[PDB]
RNA sequence: CGCGGGGUGGAGCAGCCUGGUAGCUCGUCGGGCUCAUAACCCGAAGGUCGUCGGUUCAAAUCCGGCCCCCGCAACCA
RNA sequence: AAAUGUAACA
RNA sequence: CGCCUCCUAAAAGGUAACGGAGGCGCCCAAAGGUCCCCUCAGGCGGGACGGAAAUCCGCCGGAGAGCGCAAGGGUAGAAGG
């Protein structure tokens, strides 16, 4: 039963050679070993440091794949060197071997997921209906069920934050917290518009219809916009008010103006008579105005997302659920599972694992 | 205190609660010290006057329950952060009158 | 930082700083101690700054004992009100310290470490201080 | 800073003053009608009463302190 | 006295 | 804004400030008079419903309970039941 598990360590390791490109990185590795090889290469060591750190960046690829074809091959000869001599220690000592290379290959599979800043934060899934309407709101509810059963069959927590059910039948939108480990790595390769070509049940004479719904996926940040006001950067002017007051207002510097230096935000207050009532008030107004800019930043980045976020429309898609000839196709890598109502059960691993290249 | 506590090896501190012990003894019979083996103490274990091996003619004058030595966790900068961001509930005033 | 968890009274008259310490004048726990040479109200701020200075010098190891504690509420009226209209608001708390008191006390630490840490802690305090180590005079108390 | 009014299920309000008992409407959930949805009909679930402390035998309720909310006032130079 | 049913009829 | 209690008040009394804290504008026909009798809170153990705390049993106990309501003083050799 053991040589079936070498059969698989050679399977994930070959298309691991595909996106890593041993063929395109055994090449680049050589003229960095050539540039750094002539004695003048520590001439502007910025040039040098990037390449010696590159060199193991490519020798964790080239030479790690070089210990997978030699290593597995000295595993499969030692486990036949234990069957035909009845030597059971040559087969515990060629299995302690298969537990070591099952990690150098596990480590090399975290070039799929260890490359995305924060691919570990408890991410959120933002599903939306789309073209079509009732049909697509049905398909939207189908697709939340799909990712819920997915997340349960993967150790995530199925945590639903916000729903809104559609008025005919189904869901217009949903947001789930996929509270789990490394959750963003898996579900970010699920971002896209899921077309569902399908056969439709809401159309009277039973016509074949297309309806789309999207899945957008993001991680979790600090979401704290409470910047502290530090006196290193506030310049506070004091001067006289401009209206009524008497020998006062004239003869007293009651008005204050606080200007945040790096921003250029200015603020005044003249409302009361004490400069400290006014210095108080202008500190408030100055707090709130930098609370409104840091607001304007965040919304600005959000609108940058929204306007760069597809449209859930015709020809904007990634999948077929042609349930009238039983396929589900991911036009992007692209695979073709034929066991359709097994995908809705949560076999997304298929597409995901191959889509992380 | 003979021996180096194993808690000390783990980074702890030997707090010497008593550096001497109260005792009834003859003037002809005064010992110079009394040894105590603290090498077995972790963080945070403790020794008591009951654990004292006493020499002949000397007789413990405090309660055997009296603690003599303890090994305590060290001072650590990794904690400062939590202690700085630790918020304190403002002091409650004990009620008086129709407020008890 | 340090303050009473609860109290019978919120506010407290100022009193006065006459004489040497009532007690706590001898090293009672650690190996060395920082003794006050002149009287003052030591704020909880100052105590905490001294403590953090010492643990931040020890980095890891040692044991600090703080033997003063601010139970005396400090009061101040809101800025630019006039005299009268009641006693000010509680703004912080202080520990009453008089000449001769062992304020801080360190153990589990070499002599140069204790000397240096207690010195730096002394710079965080509003009074002149003096570094002492445990004596037979201390033990006899 | 002042005066006095509030905080009670998912939402909006009632309950306090003369303490023991938290109610109404919408919503939510299960069932019906319909080919289906809404509407309607039947049944159900749902509240640390802002916090700390505590008046009393007993607190949503009474009395202090803090915390957010709303209104008013902040004058004569 | 009582609302509505989109989007791919050979 | 009058009255009561405590502190500030510097060991007689008294003593101010828009000083620090709380109460009063009632109540009881017994919660009053006098005789007689009784002793608390709490802790530990035991014990059907039965709990931290109902009542019961035992042991430990000078008063930390109670004395209608604030506080103080007083108080079981009673002012308490
Ligand atoms: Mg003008
Ligand atoms: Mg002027
Ligand atoms: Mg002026
Ligand atoms: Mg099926
Ligand atoms: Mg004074
Ligand atoms: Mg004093
Ligand atoms: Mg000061
Ligand atoms: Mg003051
Ligand atoms: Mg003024
Ligand atoms: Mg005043
Ligand atoms: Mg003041
Ligand atoms: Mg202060
Ligand atoms: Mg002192
Ligand atoms: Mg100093
Ligand atoms: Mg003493
Ligand atoms: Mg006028
Ligand atoms: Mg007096
Ligand atoms: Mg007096
Ligand atoms: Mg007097
Ligand atoms: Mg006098
Ligand atoms: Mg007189
Ligand atoms: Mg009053
Ligand atoms: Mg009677
Ligand atoms: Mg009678
Ligand atoms: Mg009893
Ligand atoms: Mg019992
Ligand atoms: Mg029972
Ligand atoms: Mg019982
Ligand atoms: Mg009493
Ligand atoms: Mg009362």
């Amino acid at each position: 039963p053991v040589n079936n598990r070498i059969q698989d360590l050679t399977e994930r390791s070959d298309v691991l050679r595909g996106y890593l490109d041993y063929d395109a990185k055994k090449e680049r590795l050589e003229e960095v070993n050539a540039e750094l090889e002539q004695p003048d290469v520590w001439n502007e060591p910025e040039r040098a440091q990037a390449l010696g750190k590159e060199r193991s960046s490519l020798e964790a690829v080239v030479d790690t794949l070089d210990q997978m074809k030699q290593g597995l091959e000295d595993v499969s000869g030692l486990l036949e060197l234990a069957v035909e001599a009845d030597d059971e220690e040559t087969f515990n000592e060629a299995v302690a071997e298969l537990d070591a290379l099952e990690e150098k290959l596990a480590q090399l599979e975290f070039r799929r997921m260890f490359s995305g800043e924060y691919d570990s934060a408890d991410c959120y899934l933002d599903i939306q209906a789309g073209s079509g309407g009732t049909e697509a709101q049905d398909w939207a509810s189908m697709l939340e069920r799909m990712y819920l059963r997915w997340a349960e069959s993967r150790g995530f927590k199925t945590e639903i934050i916000e729903e809104s059910e559609g008025e005919v039948a189904g869901i217009k939108s949903v947001t789930i917290k996929i509270s789990g480990d490394y959750a963003y790595g898996w579900l970010r390769t699920e971002t896209g518009v899921h077309r569902l070509v399908r056969k439709s049940p809401f159309d009277s004479g039973g016509r074949r219809h297309t309806s789309f719904s999207s899945a957008f996926v993001y991680p979790e940040v600090d979401d704290d916009i409470d910047i502290e006001i530090n006196p290193a950067d506030l310049r506070i002017d004091v001067y006289r008010t401009s209206g009524a007051g008497g020998q006062h207002v004239n003869r007293t510097e009651s008005a204050v103006r606080i200007t945040h230096i790096p921003t250029g935000i200015v603020t005044q207050c003249q409302n009361d008579r004490s400069q400290h009532k006014n210095k108080d008030q202008a500190m408030k107004q100055m707090k709130a105005k930098l609370y409104e800019l840091e607001m304007q930043k965040k919304n600005a980045e959000k609108q940058a997302m929204e306007d760069n976020k597809s449209d859930i429309g015709w020809g904007s898609q990634i999948r077929s659920y042609v349930l009238d000839d039983s396929r589900i196709k991911d036009l992007r890598t692209g695979v073709e599972t034929r066991n359709t109502q097994a995908v809705l059960d949560g076999s997304l691993d298929q597409f995901i694992e191959a889509s992380l290249k | 205190f003979v021996g180096t506590p194993a808690g000390v090896r783990a980074g702890g501190v030997l707090q010497e609660i008593h550096r001497d012990i109260l005792v009834k003894v003859s003037p002809r019979n005064i010992p110079e010290f009394i040894e105590v083996d603290v090498s077995g103490l972790e963080i945070g274990d403790s020794l008591h006057a009951s654990d004292l091996k006493l020499p002949p003619g000397v007789e413990l004058a405090v309660s055997p329950e009296e603690t003599i030595a303890a090994v305590v966790p060290p001072e650590d900068v990794e904690k400062l952060a939590e202690e700085a961001a630790a918020e304190v509930a403002e002091p409650e005033v004990i009620k008086k009158g129709k407020e008890e | 930082m340090l303050m009473p968890r609860r109290m019978k009274y919120r506010k407290q008259q100022r009193g006065r700083l006459k004489g040497a310490t009532k007690g706590g004048d001898y090293v009672a726990f650690g190996d060395y101690g920082l003794v006050a040479l002149e009287p003052a109200w030591i704020t909880a701020q100052q105590i905490e700054a001294a403590r953090v200075a010492m643990v931040r010098h020890f980095r890891r190891g040692g044991k600090i004992f703080i033997r003063i504690f601010p139970d005396k509420p400090y009061t101040k009226k809101p800025l630019e009100v006039r005299m009268g209209k009641g006693k000010g608001n509680v703004e912080g708390y202080v520990a009453v310290v008089k000449p001769g008191r062992v304020m801080f006390e360190v153990a589990g630490v070499t002599e140069e470490q204790a000397m240096e840490a207690l010195r730096i802690a002394g710079h965080k305090l509003p009074i002149k201080t003096k570094i002492v180590r445990r004596d037979a005079y201390d033990e006899a108390q």
